[PDB]
RNA sequence: AAACUUUCAACAACGGAUCUCUUGGUUCUCGCAUCGAUGAAGAACGCAGCGAAAUGCGAUACGUAAUGUGAAUUGCAGAAUUCCGUGAAUCAUCGAAUCUUUGAACGCACAUUGCGCCCCUUGGUAUUCCAGGGGGCAUGCCUGUUUGAGCGUCAUUU
RNA sequence: UUGACCUCAAAUCAGGUAGGAGUACCCGCUGAACUUAAGCAUAUCAAUAAGCGGAGGAAAAGAAACCAACCGGGAUUGCCUU
RNA sequence: UUUGGGGCCGUUCCUUGUCUAUGUUCCUUGGAACAGGACGUCAUAGAGGGUGAGAAUCCCGUGUGGCGAGGAGUGCGGUUC
RNA sequence: GGCGAGAGACCGAUAGCGAACAAGUACAGUGAUGGAAAGAUGAAAAGAACUUUGAAAAGAGAGUGAAAAAGUACGUGAAAUU
RNA sequence: UCUAGUGCAGAUCUUGGUGGUAGUAGCAAAUAUUCAAAUGAGAACUUUGAAGACUGAAGUGGGGAAAGGUUCCACGUCAACAGCAGUUGGACGUGGGUUAGUCGAUCCUAAGAGAUGGGGAAGCUCCGUUUCAAAGGCCUGAUUUUAUGCAGGCCACCAUCGAAAGGGAAUCCGGUUAAGAUUCCGGAACCUGGAUAUGGAUUCUUCACGGUAACGUAACUGAAUGUGGAGACGUCGGCGCGAGC
RNA sequence: AGGCCAGCACCUUUGCUGGCUCCGGUGCGCUUGUGACGGCCCGUGAAAAUCCACAGGAAGGAAUAGUUUUCAUGCCAGGUCG
């Protein structure tokens, strides 16, 4: 909703900052097993339910 | 079995009274000193309709004998009572329609 | 590099406050450059120097409060000991070593003796 | 009509976020969390909910203060500083 | 245009600008961005030039 | 007769069994006793030169101080005085601190980043208004202090 | 009139204290049914699970208003047995 | 007939640090020797782990003892008021 | 249960705690709650410079490696099925 | 020799994987597309132009509430998704973007929820909301050790929550961005709260005059207490007036 | 100001200069607001915050000078979230 609470806006900002792929220098690190970002969320595929 | 309808009214959820448009409880004036030793005079200001009630109510205004104030009272109107009528309430009041002898 | 705490502890309160405001100015001047340049790790040292200075100031103030409250009961609840709630509510070794005059006399008259069994 | 058409009339949230557990279990009309029991002082828990306890008990978070208690105990709840051997 | 603490209000922003940059302030406008930070539009008076003090701050 | 179907083999596919590995689990034994109003457990939001997590931390924010070791960190960049030294390090130890918003959660409220009261101070020609800064204001119960209430009640007044 | 006593109050009075978490083990309260009985009602499951209150490193119990009937033993707890 | 409390140095307990042996000699295979064979050493240490393949003897450790540091403490062992 | 240690005729990635991995995670549900999958290149990335065909992905060569019948769809590489 | 989680073809067995079916069913509602050029490796589907059509104002338009949460805008861009395609995209990657004294929230109370006091209940907790309570704060100063007690007087509702459609102090035009606007720029206003000086008004009949009156004016003392009004109100019918069309 | 036009300028930031923006009418019209009425009810169709007025007459007040800030003008500020 456009008229929203600061709390909901805050959690939305955290989700916008989380909606990122991996940095690719993390894949070059010694003993690295992270290939991709498994916690990736899209507004069409899965809702936050906040 | 199942709890029946008359058993279910005592909980008072959807069976409570609808008291939004009621003007107040129709009570007589408190029996203080004047109504047991003499009489006190009040005046009928309006006869209003009370929702949930076929009988009309009369808003009677008396004076407080102990404070400068104009306490109002809600009477059930008796047939023949009108606006601007003086109501007399008490022991030594006259046998007339609307009095609280 | 940054500042060292042992050369700050020799300074006074006002010198440290001036040092702190200068370091904050430097940190702002570095944050305006961080957005122009691709990378700027000099900011880390300034942050840690600010932290060191604030730590030293806190220490200097707290020790003075300690000396003010020195040697008198009812000192503040951030200069007291934290040990635990239960250990703070426990009886002292005075209150726990208290005995009655009846038991003191019996402890003195009939203490556990040191005996050996050969002869 | 009890199916797909009735699912289109679902736009009013019965639960919102809880300030104690942050979960979307706080009932808006009852004013109570389904999970933690806020505003009740006690945290909601049941021994029939073993997984629920394991999800929310000690060690699932940061242990911001309790982590260091074993260390302080091992050292004796000592006071002061070291002294430059 | 400044990034500002989410705890700061317009009084504080005005006072801090007048302190740090030695400038008189006309109005402050604030928004909370979708990234959770606070953005302050500070309009100065006609006497001062934001263009002349920005390159003094060290950006332009 | 070819094509097609079927069967077998070789190679190539599909798939991920078997084999071999194991910074994990499970059970047995031993030792110890240590959460919290001095604000716990838990939660939310943030914090890195380049991180989304996990881990760590709290506007002193992958950390400050102290102590020890004694020259690293590392994916890249950068840094060098930090190298025969009060000194590197995502090091270890850890006794000093910081510890946002919260939470038993404590000014009142909370589906609000809402609404107050008191003290000190600063500013705006201000005991009163506005704002900034710092510090406070829960409930029950105990000990005590002060101020009081009650023809409950004693004495003493003229 | 003054000053006490008694009982009851108010204070952001001076100092403190309780709450919540954890809960394997511990002290209590509360309290089923599935099940077994080849059915079922007492019974059994069980003075169990679930629910509630309350602690510590153990808790509890504990120095006999005990056991006995012996030529008598001698706080409590636990094991072997009975 | 018999008596109390303090100090000091030890011991007791806790925690922690550090030091304390002997081959990397020869040939073959192999990408790599920690494999095979020859000659040896240490062993109150041939437990375990690591290192380019099964390593006592390459490294950490292990074993045996030693030298410290910091605490708690009234348990006792001496000395002093 | 917590902290710290030592062991096993235990299990060996469809097993063993649900979880050997960013697991009470992702995800589902209004909610209470429910709840996965997923380990192995090689000693060392030495992770394929360069040529050529192609819009490119890729291919063919070349090259690294003990081995590309180890090429980040990576140990071995079964069967169904092709 | 010891030991057992020891032998699979079945259990509408468990988990995983794979077939035939089969390049098969099918990808047919919502009137409808065509030509050229550009781009590009490549165009039935992208862009532009031209044409032909539809929604037809109880719209396929312009805005909003809930809900969603960045889907908005730009640049780059096609391995997957968009059940054909794809150079396009609500996709992918990288960034930018939401400006308020006047709009809402905030405040009020509604149905109702819900502390305190007290009372129940082994108890988690229940009742109840003005109650069987010693349940508070409001104006003016007096003193001028001096800060604010005592001097006075007043007053008795007795928490709090509960509406982004009810109530409610106060803003408009024009312009501006890739994307923001009653929020930004320009100009022109208004309300509340607080300081305050001048002018004006009033007074030697101390707290104004006029009007027969209805009433009028630039103003033209006024505490406690009390009263009254506004807030504050159904539905339908026709008639009248206005505004926009 | 905005709108509609004309004229003269240019790699271009690109404009610049002139004009008009007027006077009416109509209606069981549409929509909407409002007013005064009428009809309906055994239905008579919220509350509070908040603001004003009145009654009263406490108290305070002038003449060589006072009082008034519901008149006018002037000064400052207007937070948080969306
Ligand atoms: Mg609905
Ligand atoms: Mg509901
Ligand atoms: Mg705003
Ligand atoms: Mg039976
Ligand atoms: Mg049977
Ligand atoms: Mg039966
Ligand atoms: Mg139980
Ligand atoms: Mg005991
Ligand atoms: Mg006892
Ligand atoms: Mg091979
Ligand atoms: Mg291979
Ligand atoms: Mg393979
Ligand atoms: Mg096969
Ligand atoms: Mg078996
Ligand atoms: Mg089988
Ligand atoms: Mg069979
Ligand atoms: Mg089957
Ligand atoms: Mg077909
Ligand atoms: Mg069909
Ligand atoms: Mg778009
Ligand atoms: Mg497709
Ligand atoms: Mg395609
Ligand atoms: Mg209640
Ligand atoms: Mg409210
Ligand atoms: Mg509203
Ligand atoms: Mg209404
Ligand atoms: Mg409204
Ligand atoms: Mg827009
Ligand atoms: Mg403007
Ligand atoms: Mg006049
Ligand atoms: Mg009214
Ligand atoms: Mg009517
Ligand atoms: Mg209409
Ligand atoms: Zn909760």
């Amino acid at each position: 909703a456009a008229q929203k609470s600061f709390r909901i806006k805050q959690k939305m900002a955290k989700a916008k900052k989380q909606n990122r792929p991996l940095p690719q220098w993390i894949r070059l690190r010694t003993n690295n097993t992270i290939r991709y970002n498994a916690k990736r969320r899209n507004w069409r595929r899965t809702k936050m339910n906040i | 079995g199942r709890v029946i309808r008359n058993q279910r009214k005592g909980a008072g959820s959807i069976f409570t009274s609808h008291t939004r448009l009621r003007q107040g409880a129709a009570k007589l004036r408190t029996l203080d000193y004047a109504e047991r030793h003499g009489y006190i005079r009040g005046i009928v200001k309006q006869i209003v309709h009370d929702s949930g009630r076929g009988a009309p109510l009369a808003k009677v205004v008396f004076r407080d004998p102990y404070k400068y104030r104009l306490r109002e009272e809600i009477f059930i109107a008796n047939e023949g009572v009108h606006t601007g009528q003086f109501i007399y309430a008490g022991k030594k009041a006259s046998l007339n329609v609307g009095n609280v002898l | 590099a940054g500042v060292k705490a042992y050369e700050l502890r020799t300074k006074s309160k006002e010198q440290l406050a001036s040092q702190l405001v200068d370091l904050k100015k430097e940190l702002a001047e570095l944050k305006v450059q961080k957005l122009s340049r691709p990378s700027l790790p000099k900011i880390k040292t300034v942050r840690k120097s600010i932290a060191c200075v604030l730590t030293v100031i806190n220490e200097q103030q707290r020790e003075a409060v300690r000396q003010l409250y020195k040697g008198k009961k009812y000192q503040p609840k951030d200069l007291r000991a934290k040990k635990t709630r239960a250990l703070r509510r426990a009886l002292t070794k005075f209150e726990a070593s208290q005995v009655t005059e009846k038991q003191r006399k019996k402890q003195i008259a009939f203490p556990q003796r040191k005996y050996a069994i050969k002869a | 009509g009890k199916g797909t058409p009735s699912f289109g009339k679902r736009h009013n949230k019965s639960h919102t976020l809880c300030n104690r557990c942050g979960r979307r279990s706080f009932h808006v009309q009852k004013k109570t969390c389904s999970s933690c029991g806020y505003p009740a002082a006690k945290t909601r828990s049941y021994n029939w909910g073993a997984k629920a306890k394991r999800r929310h008990t000690t060690g699932t978070g940061r242990m911001r203060y309790l982590k260091h208690v074993s260390r302080r105990f091992k050292n004796g709840f000592q006071t002061g500083s070291a002294s430059k051997a | 245009v400044f990034q500002v603490s989410m705890k700061a209000n317009k009084y504080q922003i005005k006072k801090a600008v007048k302190e740090l940059y030695e400038v008189d302030v006309l109005k402050v406008n604030t928004l909370v961005r979708p990234n959770g930070t606070k953005k302050a539009y500070v309009r100065l008076t006609a006497d001062y030039d934001a263009l002349d003090i920005a390159n003094r701050i060290g950006y332009i």
